DNA sequence: AGCTGGT
DNA sequence: ACATGTGTGCTAAGCGCACCTAATTTCCTGACGGCAATCCTTACCAGCT
């Protein structure tokens, strides 16, 4: 629940446990797939949720599923970008973190369709981010100037970049 | 509109002495000189009894003063954020482009009466770049409704559109 | 009991405060751009003012060991001091530490030099730091202290470092639309050359505005953190009144010597403070008659009227003051004849407010 | 005969909780749950606590229903820091809440008109401080809107209600998702293999014990049964003021009253009068009372137009009676006398 | 019978509600991002201080209040700050502090309250006229002390300007007045434009009780007509308190 | 001891300081437009004056 | 003799 | 914000301008400072109630 220097609160993390189950045990297979995540730090129970994800077994891409195996790093790196500057532990844009959960809920309803990589990919999943980002940029730069429109447009181009770990 | 066109056409009919006394009244309200008020009344009264829509009085006075000072010609499709921006592409992006760009954005956060001097410097650099045409009707009906943010954002996005092309 | 001090200051073209990029500070108050002066800059300039020197007794330093080493002619204690500080809780030369100056100087010198220990030496140094509350600038601005929990010892503790600020300086909001102005300067190369050009073509931004400045004293807090005495409290209140009416933020004053003085003081005694920011939610647009100062005072007096009748507090009336020098700028030009004690001086209003504080005088208190 | 009331759920914020909330992450669902409108129902009757478990939840638990999405609101998260033993020790407890923002809904409640008739006089007048399922989430629209009627099928009732519009140039969802319960068309029917299970069915209330239910997705495009509604109601103020009235019928007759009330004379610089000036522009005048006008000669009315046309136009006027606007009027009249060109008109 | 304290409240530039990362909190309404203070924050600010305590049956039978999130009448405008804590002891270089960044927002808010008939009578405490006394305290105690926040560095305690109190029993927030965020036109104030929007919404909905209206020295009228949309264009401190007192009993 | 000098000077039609585009330096003092001469101009005119030769001795140079 | 704030 | 207060009695028509014109070089800053905590335990143990 804390957005620390290295984490940004997004949603249920169905994305994380895909490397060790689509490469080691069971792998690609037909049947409806179910995911359970019970996060816990030391001795504190913090949440519980579920996810019925779609899976038929149409092979796998190692690298793309490796990027999908941790989107939390990409989301935190997108959140930590400030409006202007280069300081490393500035909080960045805190209203980006307030639109990440709805965007995650909009992306994740066809989470297995995104998983199997048929027509859903990383490069077209962030297209839904644009609307909330336009209205957040309307809040952020409340000037009718050429410059403010330019910063709004540069704010729009923000999207989570994949990481190879 | 079918009311502002007659006002601009009547302004183009004005002879040298009338716009000379309009030139002498820069930054001065239409009260401290009798001939200036008489000229404004002659220009401004008879267009309300022939067409139901007329510009605002302050917009008409400011536009008459600026027209006398600069003396452009009326041509459709030559609004301020097109010629502006077209001249911004003829610039070095390092130093001079932010200078002229800030000079343009100063207009977007000002009320009608105080824009005489920023519009003066904008039209001064327009005159330096040898610009003959200016859509006085288009400028007038985007200025009479300058207090609503949709037309300001449309004007700014017109500057963006002319800059990217 | 708490004291409100309001000013309306018009300033010459100046840059008293800038952000990282160098622009004067701006805030979106009432849907329009208003020029802003940061509260911390005003607090610092009033701290460093030329009349607070009898009361300037707080130091905000990370070079505590340097302060110890300065007052030691031949006894070099700067590595031992550094390791004592490093296990005090600060971890490095340290973070910023607030304390009284002379107290830490002499008695940290006597408690550091003795070769009696290294762990309890750090513990007693930390206790000396934490007990350093005998300073009214700390009492006004406020101070907490948070040492690390990693680079420390398990046998070193910290007492409660709770000090509340007895002053709420507001940011100086402009009374109109901010017109940020761009200054273009060059730097002349003194020796000549082929190019005949500037050494450095640079960017500076300045703003001329009539700032609504607003401070507030929590006198009850000012004495609940300055122990049982009231003499030092009255001296600090008078010192702040003199400093705020007399000093200016030390921004680019060498390039913009805007040392203009507050054209308005409004001191009102009550238990529910008010800023007259809503007096200028409507931007002040000047007319041909009068000036920006008078129109701003007129809107302020209109607001004082409908918050002295519409929001009337006749259980605790206003003791609303002025600094109208020989009545140059009256407040009630049309109806607001509620200025009970309109004067034209500064020491008189200082003495008056310490008189409603209690049985004090201006000259007798000015010795603590 | 009216078997259905269309509940109108609309506010700045709202939330009907989902099942995945036991710890500090408290979440919602993208539909008003059955016990997210039945709680509103129980509050609307004015009771609560353990009374709803008997004869109030089973009194309608045999009754199917359907919900409609006018606009899908986005999910918002609010920071919430419970102070625990602070206004135990000062250990501040932590949490995060899920809020559905700017979402309008329409629930159906079908089967019989006696309970709907009892329920129609329960939404507006009887209250126990009803809200949108969250205690701090106000209903921004009259919940008693969309009056009841007979529409036999679930889709006919859910699509036979007009759809609102806030401003004129507003995007409108062309597909309206429908959340419907399970209809056992014959005994022994098995659910289709797309119906997700929702756990919104209470059998007790405090503490919450629950039953699950089957939910069938359904669709609705606009046009065939549902349609946009009249909007009107201008949300643009821009303070009103009339202008430019020469004569309708009541300026000819009203000019003379102060002309000869003041004996055919001026008022400031007394002389034979021609026209009438207007003070106190509360209304510019289609109907003018005879104690606001000012019959006044040509030159000083020209000076009045001097002073008014210069500087602010506003609604405050000159009123040449209180002697503060005197020197300017006389000076403007002096330059009128010195500089007027009658051959150049006016 | 139900009490709806529809309240406007402008704010001088200062941050009041802070999220994890320190920003002013935000809400989504009308297809735009607007500034927000949490209902818990303002509700605790109504408690925890003795000026209002001059009430434990009302914020605890549970409690008796519906406090809404402060929806801005316009779009959110979050700004950012830049502070430098000086060294004040001369070192080899200058500047020492955290050199961090703060952030703030100035907004004009709206909220809605709800106190029902039995929700105030069964509140009781010990009297039956307490069901009028506590409410009479509330109608201007809700506009008594702005919460808290970074007031020692951002001093903002701007009192509200326009206050509604309605006795309509059907609980409806007037937030649909602010479906379109309030723009600014030069001849009217932002608070005046917001109050005109509230008035324009007031003239609606009655087509398909009274309007008890507060304007201090009636600078803000609910409609620029003789056909006043509240018909009670008055108000002075506890005059409204006593008028609600003998409206209830 | 702080010596201050306040000078009221009437100047003929002139352009004694200008920005990049050639307009004289203007400021908005009191809400109205006033012409302005920068303090660096008077500072360097004091420095490069016809009585400060005996008091020179600085070079803020790059060569 | 147990209890509670600290390790 | 022309009309309307005529009061012996207040005209009026023809006429209103074209063209050459707007330049550049270069000059643009380095460094120092960037917060700590606290929001579930290797849990029993001894200061003392
Ligand atoms: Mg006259």
């Amino acid at each position: 629940l804390m957005s620390n220097d290295r984490y940004t609160f997004a949603d249920r993390d169905w994305y994380s446990p895909l490397f060790s189950y689509l490469h080691a045990e069971g792998n690609s297979r037909q049947g409806k797939l179910w995911l359970v995540g019970f996060a816990s730090d030391k001795a504190k129970s913090i949440d519980i949720w579920d996810k019925i994800i779609e899976l038929e077994g149409t092979d796998t891409n190692d690298e793309l599923l490796a990027q999908l195996a941790n989107r939390a790093t990409a989301l935190n790196a997108m959140r930590k970008k400030p409006l202007r500057g280069d300081f490393k532990k500035s909080v960045g844009t805190p209203q980006i973190a307030d639109i990440i959960p709805h965007a995650e809920n909009r992306i994740a309803i066809n989470a297995g369709k995104m998983t199997e990589n048929r027509g859903y990919s990383w490069q077209d999943a962030d297209t839904e981010y644009g609307e909330l980002l336009t209205k957040v940029a309307y809040s952020l730069e409340p000037a009718q100037t050429v410059d403010a429109r330019l910063k709004r447009g540069n704010f729009i181009s923000r999207k989570p970049w994949p990481i190879i770990p | 509109n079918r009311g502002t066109v007659d006002f601009i056409a009547s302004l183009e009919n004005l002879k040298e002495g009338d716009l000379g006394i309009l030139r002498k009244l820069r930054g001065a309200r239409l009260d401290e000189k009798l001939p200036g008020f008489d000229l404004f009344s002659a220009l401004w009264w008879p267009l309300r009894q022939k067409n139901q829509r007329a510009p605002k009085r302050e917009v008409a006075w400011l536009i008459a003063k600026l027209f006398a000072e600069f003396r452009f010609e009326q041509r459709e499709g030559a609004t301020l954020p097109i010629l502006m921006g077209g001249i911004c592409r003829k610039l070095e992006p390092k130093k001079e482009l932010p200078r002229v760009l800030a000079r343009f954005d100063q207009l977007a956060s000002l009320d009608i009466m105080q824009m005489e001097e920023p519009l003066s410097v904008i039209m001064g650099i327009l005159r330096k770049h040898q610009q003959v045409c200016l859509d006085w009707v288009g400028l007038t009906d985007v200025l009479s409704f300058w207090e609503q943010e949709p037309v300001k954002r449309e004007w700014s996005d017109s500057f963006i559109k002319a800059y990217k092309i | 009991m708490l004291i409100e001090i309001h000013m309306i200051q018009n300033h010459s073209p100046a840059n008293l405060n800038r952000d990282d990029l160098g622009a004067p500070k701006t805030c979106y108050f009432g849907g329009v751009l208003r020029s802003r002066i940061s509260s911390q800059c005003i607090k610092r300039s009033i701290r460093t003012s030329n009349d607070f020197k009898a009361l300037l007794g707080g130091v905000r330093t990370r070079r505590l060991a340097d302060l110890i080493q300065q007052e030691a002619g031949e006894t070099e204690c700067w590595k031992k001091a550094q390791e004592i500080l490093n296990k005090c809780g600060f971890k490095n030369t340290k973070m910023l530490v607030f304390m009284s100056k002379d107290k830490i100087k002499d008695l940290a010198r006597i408690v550091l030099d003795n070769s009696l220990g290294l762990t309890e030496a750090a513990q007693q140094v930390a206790n000396v730091i934490a007990q350093a509350t005998l300073a009214p600038d700390i009492a006004l601005c406020g101070r907490m202290l948070e040492p690390n929990d990693k680079d420390k010892d398990k046998k070193v503790k910290w007492s409660n470092t709770t000090v509340e600020a007895a002053l709420q300086v507001a940011h100086a909001i402009s009374t109109h639309i901010a017109r940020p102005e761009i200054d273009y300067f060059v730097a002349a190369d003194d020796v000549p050359g082929e190019d005949a050009g500037a050494g450095h073509i640079g960017e500076s931004m300045f703003a001329s505005a009539c700032f609504y400045k607003y401070f507030s004293i929590d006198w009850e807090q000012l004495v609940k953190n300055l122990k049982g005495d009231t003499n030092l409290a009255a001296h600090t209140v008078g010192a702040f009144l003199l400093a705020a009416a007399k000093t200016n933020p030390s921004g680019k004053q060498n390039s913009f010597a805007a040392h203009n003085y507050p054209d308005g003081i409004l001191v009102e005694f009550k238990n529910s403070p008010i800023s007259y920011a809503n007096a200028f939610v409507r931007p002040v647009s000047v007319v041909k008659e009068s000036d920006l100062v008078e129109q701003s005072i007129g809107q302020l007096s209109n607001y004082v009227n409908d918050i002295r009748l519409g929001y009337y507090d006749e259980q605790s009336p206003v003791i609303g003051f002025w600094f109208s020098p020989n009545n140059r700028y009256p407040l009630g030009y049309k109806h607001s004849k509620l200025a009970s004690r309109n004067i034209g001086n500064l020491n008189e209003l200082v003495g008056a407010v310490l008189d409603y504080i209690g049985g004090f005088k201006w000259e007798e208190v000015q010795k603590s | 005969p009216p078997n259905t009331l269309f509940l109108r759920l609309e506010g700045a914020l709202q939330s009907w909780g989902s099942n995945e909330a036991k710890f500090a992450l408290r979440r919602t669902a993208d539909a008003p749950t059955k016990s997210g409108v039945l709680g509103l129902l129980c509050a609307a009757m004015g009771i609560g606590r353990a009374e709803a478990a008997d004869s109030w939840l089973p009194k309608l638990a045999n009754l199917r229903m359907g919900v409609r999405i006018d606009r899908p609101g986005i999910r918002w998260w609010d920071f919430h820091t419970v102070g625990a033993g602070q206004r135990t020790r000062a250990e501040t407890l932590l949490s995060r809440r899920e809020y559905l923002a700017d979402a309008s809904f329409l629930v159906a409640l079908q089967g019989e008109p006696e309970l709907v008739a009892k329920l129609s006089a329960a939404l507006a007048k009887p209250v126990w401080a009803i809200y949108l399922g969250r205690k701090s989430c106000p209903p921004s629209r009259p919940v008693c809107e969309h009056p009841p009627g007979f529409y036999n099928t679930l889709e006919e009732a859910l699509s036979a209600v007009p759809l609102q519009k806030r401003w004129h140039n507003e995007p409108l969802p062309q597909i309206l998702p429908c959340v419907m319960d399970w209809i056992p068309g014959y005994d022994g029917e098995h659910a289709p293999d797309d119906a997700e299970i929702h756990y919104d069915l209470p059998v007790s209330f405090q503490p919450p014990r629950h039953l699950p239910r089957f939910v069938i997705r359904r669709e609705l495009v606009v046009g065939e049964d549902v349609q946009v509604s009249r909007e009107t109601g201008t949300s643009v103020w821009r303070p009103k003021g009339t202008r430019a009235d020469y004569n309708n019928s009541e300026y000819k007759k009203v000019r003379a009253e102060r002309l000869v009330m003041d004996h055919a004379a001026c008022m400031v610089c007394k002389a034979p009068a021609t026209t009438v000036q207007h003070v106190n522009y509360r209304r510019a005048g289609g109907k003018e009372i005879p104690e606001d006008l000012r019959a006044l000669c040509r030159l000083c009315a020209d000076a009045c137009t001097m002073l008014e046309y210069g500087s602010g136009m506003t609604t405050n006027r000159i009123d040449p009676c209180d002697p503060i606007w005197r020197e300017r009027i006389l000076a403007k009249r002096k330059e009128i006398v010195e500089f007027r060109s009658r051959g150049q008109r006016f």
